[PDB]
C-alpha cells in the first residue's frame, strides 16, 4: 500500500473539519 | 517574557520566589520599551537576571519580524544602561567553556585560565552563558507560532493558549529554536505531524530525560516548569490565555550533576 | 610454621600403611596445638579433610601433600572466611571472601590476593565495585554499582581515573574525566608521606540511555 | 473538575473565619498575640531585595501560618522558606514550640535494642566453635537531644497552602555527613526514599530536614547588635567544654546603617549554630569508654584511636569570614536601590547557598531562603569512591598447613 500524501491527508483533514459539528 | 506583559510576568513567575525589587522592576519596564524602538524590535523579552558577586546582570532581548530569527541580546547592571551583545561561534564557546564560578559582575573582569593563559573575560563568558542556556532550555508552547509556505514564521494570532490536557503535558512545550531532531526524525514520524506547527523540537525527547519540573502552581492555572539541566529557571503559562514567558534568576551555570540530582 | 619435626609425630588416630606411614581416614593432634581430621596418603594428606588451627583458624577442604589444594573454606579467627579454590596453601581460582565487617568480595584470586574480575560489596552502603583486580588494587575498566546508578570507567591504586561516565537508572548518562589531583599534604607524624591522591569528577556531557 | 478548583476548595479553609461562636474572646486574646511572624512585612522587604514569593502565594502561606498556630500550642514562628522539587515544592516554617507541652517520642529505641541478644541454649555439641568477629563495629554518633543544635529548630513542611502540615522527623548526625556526601532533588513526596551514594538513613523528610538545618546552620544571619547572649550568673567554671547555645533579642539595638550592612561584611552575624562534620552541633567522643572499662586498658593504648574535636564557629560570627569558594566571597551585599541610599535596605546574598537571602532596613531583618536546598560548589559533586579493601587476614603460620611428620 503506498503511503498517502502530504496534499490527499490535509484534504481529508479539511473535510473532517468542515464535518465537524 | 513579554516587556508588554512584564509586570503580569514577573508577578506570575514570583511564585519560584525569585522576584525583582519595584526599582528594577519599573527600570525594567520602561527601559525595554526604550530599547524596543532604539533598534526598532517588533518584540522584546526580558530573558532574566544573571546573579554576581558586586551587580546582578539584567539580560533581555530583541526580536525582529520573523519570530525564529536570531535574536539580539542586551545586558544591564542597573535595569537602566543597556549595552548590547556579540553573538557566540563554536570558538567563542570552546575559549567560555573552561571557566567554572559565579560572575564577578563587573564586564570588564577577565579569568584567568591555564591550557596545556588564555584570557577570558566575563562579558565573554556572559554572552556563551546566555547563549547556551537560550539553545538548551527555551520554552514555547505548541501552537504559538506558525510556520507559513513561504518560510517566515509569525505569531499566531488565533492562539488561544493550551488546554487543561495539554499544558499538564511535556509534549506540547517546544523549544524556541531552530529544530535539530527533528530533522533526524524519520519519515514515518513526520506524517502524523502537522508541518505550519509541530516545526520545533518538543520538550518531551529533551536530553536528559527527566530534565524538567512541571508544577501545578494556583493547580494549573499557573504552569511552572522549572529546568533541573539549569537551576533558576522558571517559565510560566496560564492556559486558555495568552499569557506565557520564562525567567532565569541564578548563577549562570548548568547543574551538570543532574544525573547525580534524579 | 612449615619446618617439620621429623622426630616429634604426636599423636595420631588412623590406618597405617606398610611401611608405618599414616594411610587412609585418620584424626591427629600435631605438636603445635593444632587437629586434623581427613585422610593421609604415604604418611602425608591427600583428598578431603579438616584442619583446626590453635588460635581458631580453620580449614575444611582438599590437601594435596601437606598443601591446601582444591575446594576449599578457610575460616579466619577475626571472623572473617574465604570460600573457594587453593593451590599450595594459597587462595587461587575463583572464589568469595566475607570480610570482617560483612563485605562481601566474589572474583578470581592468584597468590592470596585478589586478582582478575571480581565483584566486592560494601556492606555499610550496598555499593559493588565490579572490575578487574591487579594485586589487591581498583585497575582497569570497572563499574561502581550503587542502588539507582553505576559509575562506568578506569581505575587506579584505589583511585579511579580518565574518562568515564554515570548510567543512572532515571534514563540518563553523564559523560566526564576523572582528573587526579594531589591537594592533600598531610601534617600528621612524620611517618611515609602518603600522596592521598583524590580523585576529581569533572562532567562534559549529559546523554540519553541509546 | 479541575485541580485549580482543588486547591480553591482547600485554600477556602484558610480563607475562611471558623465558626467560633462560642469560645470565649479571652482565649482569642491569649492566643493572637505573639506566636507569629511578619511574613508579610519580610515579604515586601525581600520585594526589596529582590527575591521572595509574589504577593498572593505569602498572603496563603500567611494564612497557612494561621492555621497552623491555632492548631498547634506554637511559641513563636517564623517562615523559614521554600524549598522547590520535581513534583512539588516545600513550604518550611521554623518555629519554636511551649514548654511542657512537647510531643516526646516515648523511647522508640527500646524496641530496636532487643533485638540482637538471642542465645541459643541447650544445644550439646562441643566440637567445631567457629572464630567468633572481634569486629566493634564504630558507634553510631549519638542524635541531638531536643531544643539543642541543630534540633533546636522544629520545621514544619506543608506542600501547598490549605494542606495540612506536617511534622519533620529530627535529624541524625549520619545523615548529615551522608547528605553532605550525596547530593539528591526533592520530589514533593516526603515517603520518597533517597537512593543515592552513601545510602540516606531515611527517606525525604530526613534528607529535607537535615538540608534544611545546612541552610539554616550557615545562612541564617542578623544584624550586628540585634542578638546577644544572655548573662548568667554561676556558671563561671564550666565555660572549658560547652559552647554559650543561647541567644536573646537585644532592646537596645539602635541599628546599623543600611549602606554599613552592605559596604562591610562583618555587621551581618550568623544566629544559627553551624554543624560540624560529625554532624552534631556539639562535638561527641566516639571513643569515651565507659570508667568500668577504662581501668584495665590504661598499658595499651595507641596512638592511632584519637579523634580530633571538631569545633565548629561559635554563635554571632560576621559573614566575611565564612570560607571563599575559591576566591569568590561567599556572600553578596547590595542595596536594594543604589538611587536612593537613604531607603536602600541591606540586599545579602547566599553565594554558598543559592536562594538564602537576608534583608535588613537598619532595625528589622529576616531570613529566608527560596531555592532547591543545594549548597553551591565549584566543581562538580564527585561521588565518593569505593571504600578500600579491607586488607585480609594475612596467611601467617595459622594458615600456612604445618607438614605431615613422618
Amino acid at each position: 500500500e503506498v503511503a498517502p500524501s502530504m496534499l490527499e491527508i490535509t484534504i481529508q483533514n479539511a473535510k473532517a473539519y468542515l464535518l465537524k459539528t | 517574557m513579554d516587556a508588554d506583559s512584564l509586570l503580569l510576568s514577573l508577578e506570575l513567575a514570583s511564585g519560584s520566589g525569585q522576584g525583582l525589587s519595584p526599582d528594577r522592576r519599573a527600570s525594567l519596564l520602561t527601559s525595554l520599551m526604550l530599547v524596543k524602538r532604539d533598534y526598532r524590535y517588533d518584540r522584546v523579552l526580558f530573558w532574566g537576571r544573571i546573579l554576581g558577586l558586586v551587580a546582578d546582570y539584567y539580560i533581555a532581548q530583541g526580536l525582529s519580524e520573523d519570530q525564529l530569527a536570531p535574536r539580539k541580546t542586551l545586558y544591564s547592571l542597573n535595569c537602566t544602561e543597556w549595552s548590547l551583545l556579540p553573538p557566540a561561534t563554536e570558538e567563542m564557546v570552546a575559549q567560555s567553556s573552561v571557566v567554572k564560578g559565579r560572575f564577578m559582575g563587573d564586564p570588564s573582569y577577565e579569568y584567568e585560565h591555564t591550557e596545556l593563559v588564555v584570557q577570558i573575560k566575563e562579558e565573554t563568558r556572559l554572552v556563551s552563558v546566555i547563549d547556551q542556556i537560550d539553545k538548551a532550555v527555551a520554552i514555547i508552547p505548541r501552537g504559538a507560532l506558525f510556520k507559513t509556505p513561504f518560510g517566515p514564521t509569525h505569531v499566531n494570532r488565533t492562539f488561544e493558549g493550551l488546554s487543561l490536557s495539554e499544558a499538564k503535558k511535556l509534549s506540547s512545550y517546544f523549544h524556541f529554536r531552530e529544530p535539530v531532531e527533528l530533522k533526524n526524525k524519520t519519515l514515518l514520524e513526520k506524517a502524523d505531524l502537522d508541518p505550519s506547527l509541530d516545526f520545533m523540537d518538543s520538550l518531551e525527547h529533551d536530553i536528559p530525560k527527566g530534565s524538567w519540573s512541571i508544577q501545578m502552581e494556583r493547580g494549573n492555572a499557573l504552569v511552572v516548569l522549572r529546568s533541573l539541566l539549569w537551576p533558576g529557571l522558571t517559565f510560566y503559562h496560564a492556559p486558555r490565555t495568552k499569557n506565557y514567558g520564562y525567567v532565569y534568576v541564578g548563577t549562570g551555570e548548568k547543574n551538570m550533576d543532574l544525573p547525580f540530582m534524579l | 610454621l612449615e619446618e617439620e619435626g621429623e622426630n616429634d609425630i604426636g599423636e595420631y588416630e588412623g590406618g597405617r600403611n606398610e611401611a608405618g606411614e599414616r594411610h587412609g581416614r585418620g584424626r591427629a593432634r600435631l605438636p603445635n596445638g593444632d587437629t586434623y581430621e581427613g585422610s593421609y596418603e604415604f604418611g602425608k594428606r591427600h583428598g578431603q579433610g579438616i584442619y583446626k588451627f590453635k588460635n581458631g583458624a580453620r580449614y575444611i577442604g582438599e590437601y594435596v601433600r601437606n598443601k591446601k589444594h582444591g575446594q576449599g573454606t578457610f575460616i579466619y579467627p577475626d571472623g572473617s572466611r574465604y570460600e573457594g579454590e587453593w593451590a599450595n596453601d594459597l587462595r587461587h581460582g575463583h572464589g568469595v571472601y566475607y570480610y570482617i565487617n560483612n563485605d562481601t568480595y566474589t572474583g578470581e584470586w592468584f597468590a592470596h590476593q585478589r586478582h582478575g574480575q571480581g565483584t566486592y560489596l560494601y556492606a555499610e552502603t550496598g555499593s559493588k565495585y565490579v572490575g578487574t583486580w591487579v594485586n589487591g588494587q581498583q585497575e582497569g575498566t570497572a563499574e561502581l554499582i550503587h542502588l539507582n546508578h553505576r559509575y562506568q570507567g578506569k581505575f587506579l591504586n584505589k583511585n579511579p581515573v580518565g574518562p568515564g561516565k554515570y548510567v543512572f537508572d532515571v534514563g540518563c548518562e553523564q559523560h566526564g574525566e576523572y582528573r587526579l589531583t594531589d591537594m592533600e599534604r598531610g601534617e600528621e607524624e612524620e611517618e611515609e608521606e602518603l600522596v592521598t591522591v583524590v580523585p576529581k569528577w569533572k562532567a562534559t556531557q549529559i546523554t540519553e540511555l541509546a | 473538575l479541575l485541580p485549580t478548583y482543588e486547591i480553591a476548595e482547600k485554600q477556602k479553609a484558610l480563607f475562611l473565619q471558623g465558626h467560633l461562636e462560642g469560645v470565649d474572646q479571652e482565649l482569642e486574646d491569649e492566643i493572637a498575640e505573639n506566636a507569629l511572624p511578619n511574613v508579610m512585612e519580610s515579604a515586601f522587604y525581600f520585594e526589596q531585595a529582590g527575591v521572595g514569593l509574589g504577593t498572593d502565594e505569602t498572603y496563603r502561606i500567611f494564612l497557612a501560618l494561621k492555621q497552623l498556630t491555632d492548631t498547634h500550642p506554637i511559641q513563636r514562628c517564623r517562615f523559614w522558606g521554600k524549598i522547590l522539587g520535581l513534583e512539588m515544592n516545600y513550604i518550611v516554617a521554623e518555629v519554636e514550640f511551649r514548654e511542657g507541652e512537647d510531643e516526646e517520642e516515648v523511647e522508640e529505641e527500646d524496641v530496636a535494642e532487643e533485638r540482637d541478644n538471642g542465645e541459643s541454649e541447650a544445644h550439646e555439641d562441643e566440637e567445631d566453635e567457629l572464630p567468633k568477629s572481634f569486629y566493634k563495629a564504630p558507634q553510631a554518633i549519638p542524635k541531638e537531644e531536643s531544643r539543642t543544635g541543630a534540633n533546636k529548630y522544629v520545621y514544619f513542611v506543608c506542600n501547598e497552602p490549605g494542606r495540612p502540615w506536617v511534622k519533620l522527623p529530627p535529624v541524625i548526625p549520619a545523615q548529615i555527613v551522608i547528605a553532605r556526601k550525596i547530593k539528591k532533588f526533592f520530589t514533593g513526596r516526603l515517603d520518597a526514599p533517597i537512593i543515592s551514594y552513601p545510602p540516606f538513613p531515611g527517606n525525604e523528610s530526613n534528607y529535607l530536614r537535615a538540608q534544611i538545618a545546612r541552610i539554616s546552620a550557615g545562612t541564617h544571619v542578623s544584624p550586628l547588635g540585634f542578638y546577644q547572649f544572655g548573662e548568667e550568673e554561676g556558671e563561671e567554671e564550666e565555660e572549658a567544654e560547652g559552647g554559650r547555645n543561647s541567644f536573646e533579642e537585644n532592646p537596645d539595638f539602635e541599628g546599623i546603617q543600611v549602606i554599613d550592612l552592605v559596604e562591610s561584611l562583618s555587621n551581618w552575624v550568623h544566629h544559627v549554630q553551624h554543624i560540624l562534620s560529625q554532624g552534631r552541633c556539639n562535638w561527641f567522643n566516639s571513643i569515651q569508654k565507659n570508667e568500668e572499662e577504662e581501668e584495665e586498658e590504661d598499658e595499651e593504648k595507641d596512638d592511632s584511636d584519637y579523634i580530633e574535636q571538631e569545633v565548629g564557629l561559635p554563635l554571632l560570627t560576621p559573614i566575611s569570614e565564612d570560607l571563599e569558594i575559591q576566591n569568590i566571597p561567599p556572600w553578596t551585599t547590595r542595596l536594594s536601590s543604589n538611587l536612593i541610599p537613604q531607603y536602600a535596605i541591606a540586599v545579602l546574598q547566599s553565594n554558598l547557598w543559592p536562594g538564602a537571602y537576608a534583608f535588613s532596613n537598619g532595625k528589622k531583618f529576616e531570613n529566608f531562603y527560596i531555592g532547591w536546598g543545594h549548597k553551591y560548589s565549584p566543581d562538580n559533586y564527585t561521588p565518593p569512591v569505593p571504600p578500600p579493601v579491607y586488607q585480609e587476614y594475612p596467611s601467617g603460620p595459622e594458615i600456612t598447613e604445618m607438614d605431615d611428620p613422618s
